[PDB]
């Protein structure tokens, strides 16, 4: 029982963490690119106005 | 959709070297065949050399000091699955790819807890098992580097195994487990005060095991010398000294006798090189120092043996039959305290202003 | 379905349009690098701390 649950403590504290930081990271990536289309959409809406 | 597909490619490409290499370590039971593998084993070779191009500027202070101004589990799996790769230049590839891949990570031990550590540890224990039949003198002048290049490849494994559990013994903060610990068969629940399994498979075992082969100290003593540095590490941090010590005697016994026999027969053998005596002399440091430890904190009934009988052999012993030697003063000898007389650099005379960027420190 | 528009007729008001809607966009990138260089600081401090 002590030993499963170490086994399933590091599974939340490296492999959980690091795909949790995998998606951290992969939405700023979108957020920037959010911004990306949306000023783009701006642009092009309002084109020749 | 053909841009992200790119690196999706090269993935499959060494998933599909394991489909690859299970099929021929199968199909050598029928294949004659061969012509048709090099172009995927060439391939593989050539993801294999390309990805270690993108870590080899990354393996850089540059780039570092860049940054200090400014789900990785399946690659590494897949990779450490060619370890025991019928190429050794393919093996030698997914093992220096692992060793740079822990210097960025500390995490590799997990990786391979969170997988199959059984089948990825396997692979380094069939990698760390002596063969003696692979065996022909590098006495010979006329050295071929098209076989050589595939010795190097071949005998570069063990060193390479070897120095990735250097390098995760050299970067402990206290109590950390580790790829070395991993690979050292340390208890899997991270547990570095719990024992040894005896009888188990582990690089300890072998190491262990090959260091007590004559002939794998005659043919290999510098990496005898890191196998002893290893050795003595385990039996010196404060934590782990207790479990190695303990299986060296359970498992063991003889190792402190064993091992200065071979040791000093393989340095009186004249006609070896400076550089086997140098590793051979260093190998010797660490048994007297891990046998230190092992005399200050548990004296057993065969280290009471092994000084009476053998280190301080008092007289009166030698006229029972009932049941040069290695003494003292025999021990004393073998180190020979004549120091070279080392000789300055004629470069130090040609370039006065450079001594201190043509030398490096050793720490 | 905008990087499929024509660029005929573009006016004054379009070009400046251009050049400041693209200065927001500038405007989260260079933040984010200084998110990051920040945290790049604070993780060397508590470091240094910890030490």
């Amino acid at each position: 029982a002590l030993k499963r649950m170490r086994d399933l403590e590091n599974h939340l504290n490296f492999h959980i963490h690091t795909q949790l930081e995998m998606m951290r990271k992969k939405q700023i990536e979108l957020i920037q690119r959010y911004i990306e289309v949306w000023s783009n959409l701006e642009i092009y809406q309002s084109k020749g106005k | 959709q053909s841009k992200k597909t790119t690196l999706e490619n090269i993935i499959k490409i060494i998933d599909y070297s394991n489909d690859q290499s299970i099929l021929i370590q199968q199909q050598i039971q029928q294949q004659q065949q061969q012509q048709q593998q090099g172009y995927n084993q060439d391939s593989s070779r050539v993801i294999l050399n390309l990805v270690f191009q993108q870590l080899q500027q990354q393996d850089n202070d540059d780039f570092n000091l860049l940054v200090l101004k400014c789900d990785y589990s399946r690659p590494i799996v897949s990779i450490a699955k060619l370890i025991d790769h019928e190429l050794p230049a393919i093996s030698l590839r997914a093992i220096r790819l692992i060793y740079s891949f822990e210097c960025y990570t500390h995490q590799i031990s997990t990786v391979f807890l969170d997988s199959d550590p059984n089948l990825i540890l396997s692979k380094f224990i069939k990698m760390m098992e002596f063969n003696e039949s692979n065996f022909e003198d590098f006495s010979g002048t006329n050295y071929d580097q098209t076989i050589s290049f595939i010795r190097y490849a071949s005998n570069s494994v063990q060193w390479t195994i070897a120095q990735l559990i250097m390098l995760c013994l050299s970067n402990i903060s206290s109590g950390r487990y580790t790829l070395a610990h991993f690979l050292l068969g340390c208890s899997s629940n991270l547990d570095l005060s719990k024992d040894f399994i005896p009888n188990s498979k582990s690089c300890l075992t072998l190491i262990i095991k090959n260091v007590m082969n004559s002939q794998f100290v005659e043919r290999y003593p510098h990496l005898v010398d890191c196998y002893h540095e290893i050795i003595w590490k385990m039996s010196s941090d404060p934590i782990t000294w207790k479990p190695m010590i303990k299986y060296i005697q359970e498992e063991f016994p003889n190792y402190y006798h064993d091992s200065l026999l071979i040791l000093r027969n393989a340095i009186t053998i004249n006609g070896s090189s400076e550089r086997r005596t140098e590793a051979l002399i260093s190998s010797m440091s660490w048994v007297f120092k891990t046998c230190s430890i092992s005399i200050q904190n548990s004296y057993s009934i065969e280290m009471k043996q092994f000084l009476t009988r053998l280190i301080f052999p008092s007289l009166m012993n030698l006229n029972q039959p009932s049941m040069s030697p290695i003494n003292i003063l025999s021990l004393y000898n073998t180190i020979e305290f004549q120091l070279p007389e080392i000789n300055r650099p004629r470069i130090f005379s040609m370039y006065p202003n450079l001594i201190e960027y043509f030398t490096t420190n050793i720490n | 379905k905008i990087k499929s528009s024509p660029k005929d007729n573009e006016t004054t008001a379009d070009l400046e349009r251009e050049r400041i809607y693209s200065l927001a966009t500038k405007i989260d990138d260079d933040i984010i690098k200084v998110e990051n260089k920040l945290l790049g600081v604070v993780n060397k401090i508590n470091q240094n701390q910890v030490k």
